[PDB]
């Protein structure tokens, strides 16, 4: 997980907000899988009662 | 009612600006003479005239 803060200051100062009052927090990560043997895994299907 | 008010999330509100003039002055010429003759000079009866 990659995490980025910047909080209200100088750095978050720019031509858009000349006084800076605003910030934020984000996160992002990559993922995926690879499947070898597809007849190992099993499923059923049905219906559920209330 | 021209008052500078801010919010909590502010930017691109108050702009101000500057002016500057210039002043100026000039010179002039400015003369004047008088003449007179040898035998004013030498007949007058007032030496030192000059």
């Amino acid at each position: 997980f990659t995490v980025m803060t910047k909080m209200p200051g100088k750095e978050t100062a720019d031509r858009n907000d000349p006084y800076g009052e605003t910030g934020f927090s984000s996160i992002k990560w990559y993922y995926g899988i690879l499947v070898k043997r597809p007849e190992r895994l099993a499923l059923i299907k049905t219906v559920a009662p209330l | 009612s021209k008052l500078p008010l801010l919010t909590e999330n502010g930017g691109r509100v108050n702009r101000v600006g500057f002016t500057r003039i210039a002043r100026e002055g000039s010179i002039h010429k400015f003369g004047f003479f008088y003449e007179f003759t040898q035998e004013s000079i030498d007949f007058d009866s007032d030496d030192g005239l000059m």
